[PDB]
């Protein structure tokens, strides 16, 4: 019986503690009781025997660099996320996120994972980003930047639909398994 | 045919959901079936009716020898079904019809040798809680039993939602999933395609007895966060008030629903209805 | 001094005299000599005196954790006593202050183990009826 370490990290213009909670909660889409902490858990069976794991729940706050940082050792996978309706979470992820998390561990198993897939392809959403000249950025590219680390796994997710959500977990905790 | 009170093809039932149980290694549905069984013998000597003189095997078989090998075999469920309250529940009136009855010590020396065991089975290890869910049966093409009927399941120990909402699906063909999941449909309390919803529920605490303040450890009360179980209540978020941005707690209320279902899970069946 | 009430060295010459007895491996006298002894205990929890904290061993010793061990030590001798019948009695009591205040069913499973033992051995063997003699002293 073991736990895992698993951090997240992102802009807060995202709100990842969304999908983390209503996965942990096993909330009903569109259901989830938003809580007033931090750093979610769970124990899970997924293959072999249940393990424990916490969820390293880091605010994209770039002033947190300093304490963000600290988390980072003996991290046995970390979970690059972003917005695949933002571009500019991907100027930041690429610019900054996975720049900054590679230097501080360059020696983690890493999965990247898109979010508000169900947004990726809403048509209001997407003429809203062309009406303001952002661009409803698709899986190929997302696959490039995963190439460009080689990440173990990209994945795309949503909250109000929880697709691939428990899926996304699970190749997270197959990482090291 | 319990109601129709006609027992002995009452019992022989109870052995025919036996056989099912133990083909499905639900030990713990298995030996409440044998429970049920056992619960209409005495511990008298004189074997009243050969009614509950069964197939499996025939002689004598006093009514106090009869109830004494369902009890042995009872326990041997519990013990592989991992719930030794009630095996160590069971094995002390064993010990008492022994000490007060038969005076075979022996028996009494194996009963409580695996007692020990059972207790330091539950002292020493861990065992997960298993998740329970609310199925709420709708539609019309549903059978008399299942129409417009709420269920809940005790799921496996830790089955994600919507894995055991696939896994009931397999079950039922026209698997489709009704997005409101507090209230039923109204159309669909009458209309054919059956309807179905899923969502896990709080296991509502038991009420341990004589352990209201006592300061025990956590191991009986875990055990007692799961099993003998009745009731459920379900967190229901809603906004009532003004949606002012930074702040949510403007509109925050929460229509919990309990459910009370007629039975303690576990049981001889893995859901029952709310009642 | 039973008659004095003056319980503590009281206890002591309970203690002499059950030194006597094992000396004479009277185990059955000397186990009835711990029990006079753990009589005047309580199964509370609060060590009401420390007169009851003996030479043996000083230190806490809540109440219950003494007598405990004193029925402890009193079945052992009772169990080499050959009378398993008071053995049982005292088992029985021993493991309902486990259930119900102490919570620690290690103890529960090691005491019904011994019980166990004692029920074989009661059952199974046989053992000789001692004689009865009126001695007159004139």
């Amino acid at each position: 019986m073991q736990a895992i370490k698993c951090v997240v990290v992102g802009d807060g213009a995202v709100a990842k503690t969304c999908l983390l909670i209503s996965y942990t909660t096993n909330a009903f889409p569109g259901e989830y009781i938003p809580t007033v902490f931090d750093n979610y858990s769970a124990n899970v069976m997924v293959d072999g025997k249940p393990v424990n794991l916490g969820l390293w729940d880091t605010a994209g706050q770039e002033d947190y660099d300093r304490l963000r940082p600290l988390s980072y050792p003996q991290t046995d996978v970390f979970l690059i996320c972003f917005s695949l309706v933002s571009p500019a979470s991907f100027e930041n992820v690429r610019a900054k996120w996975y720049p900054e998390v590679r230097h501080h561990c360059p020696n983690t198993p890493i999965i990247l994972v898109g979010t508000k897939l169900d947004l990726r392809d809403d048509k209001d959403t997407i003429e809203k980003l062309k009406e303001k000249k952002l661009t409803p950025i698709t899986y190929p590219q997302g696959l490039a930047m995963a190439k460009e680390i080689g990440a173990v796994k990209y994945l795309e997710c949503s909250a109000l639909t929880q697709r691939g959500l428990k899926t996304v977990f699970d190749e997270a905790i197959r990482a090291v398994l | 045919y319990k109601e129709k009170k006609r027992e002995d093809i009452y019992i022989r039932y109870l052995y025919k959901l036996r056989d099912l149980h133990r083909d499905c290694e639900n030990y713990t549905e298995a030996a409440y079936t044998l429970l049920l069984h056992a619960e209409l013998l005495q511990w008298s000597d004189k074997p009243c009716v050969p009614h509950l003189l069964q197939r499996d095997s025939y002689y004598v078989y006093t009514q106090q020898e009869l109830k004494e090998k369902l009890y042995q075999e009872i326990i041997s469920y519990f013990d592989k079904g991992k719930m030794w309250e009630k095996a160590i529940k069971l094995s002390k009136e064993l010990a008492e019809t022994y000490e007060s009855k038969v005076f075979d010590y022996e028996g009494l020396g194996n009963l409580l040798k695996k007692r020990a065991s059972f207790y330091e089975n539950i002292i020493k290890a861990m065992r997960p809680q298993p998740e329970y869910f609310a199925v709420g049966y709708y539609g019309q093409g549903f059978p008399s039993f299942l129409r417009n009927k709420i269920f809940i399941y005790r799921g496996k120990e830790y089955e994600r939602r919507e894995d055991f909402s696939l896994r009931l699906l397999t079950q039922f063909p026209n698997a489709e999933k009704m997005t409101s999941t507090t209230p039923p449909g109204e159309d669909i309390k009458s209309s054919p395609k059956q309807y179905m919803q899923c969502f896990t529920v709080k296991p509502v605490m038991s009420l341990p007895p004589s352990y209201k303040d006592k300061p025990v450890p956590e191991q009986i009360l875990n055990y007692y966060r799961a099993n003998e179980v009745q009731q459920f209540r379900y967190s229901r978020p809603f906004r009532k008030g003004e949606k002012d941005p930074d702040n949510e707690f403007a509109t925050m209320w929460i229509e919990r629903t309990t459910y009370t279902t007629a039975y303690t899970f576990p049981g001889i069946l893995k859901w029952f209805e709310v009642k």
